[PDB]
């Protein structure tokens, strides 16, 4: 139907959302944002996990985690926590346009950006939908309580 | 195609 700034809160509180997939690689990138960067960083990791592949090497199964504390990248074995994003930190969301099961985003401080590549277990855009809404969500209510203060 | 998060910083 709709999805209103409640469902979204209710959606994205707490554990929030969950989504089964790997972890393609991590890559250093000049900006903040960028379709192009986005790409080639994606290529680049892309390029490496399959030479790794092809030696028998294996992607790290992970749970990409989506709430309000941002994105909670964890290890399907151990449950260890290996990264955490807040929703702050996270600049840029970058849709892969060459694969339906795979997408990155952008992260950390200016001047610090990381990409992380990721390869969904099922479907990206469900996942990359989802941290659209969040993003907006997030931002909605901070308007709103500003809006309140004046 | 790809997009920013109005919140970040």
């Amino acid at each position: 139907m709709e999805k209103t700034d409640e469902y979204l809160l209710a959606r994205f509180k707490g554990d929030g959302v969950k989504y089964k997939a790997k972890l393609i690689g991590i890559d250093d990138v000049p900006d903040a944002r960028g379709d192009k960067m986005s790409q080639d960083s994606m290529m680049k990791l892309k390029g490496m996990a399959a030479a790794g592949r092809s030696q028998g090497q294996h992607k790290q199964r992970i749970w990409v985690n989506i709430s309000l504390s941002g994105i909670k990248i964890i290890d399907e074995k151990t449950g260890v926590i290996e990264h955490e994003h807040p929703v702050n930190k996270i600049s840029f969301i970058a849709r892969d346009v060459t694969d339906n099961r795979a997408f990155g985003y952008v992260c950390g401080g200016e001047g610090q950006h990381q990409f992380f590549a990721i390869k969904t277990g099922q479907q990206a855009e469900p996942l990359v939908v989802d941290l659209k809404d969040l993003f907006q969500v997030i931002y909605n209510v901070k308007k709103k309580e500003e809006d309140k203060k004046k | 195609n790809g997009y920013e998060n109005p919140t970040y910083k």
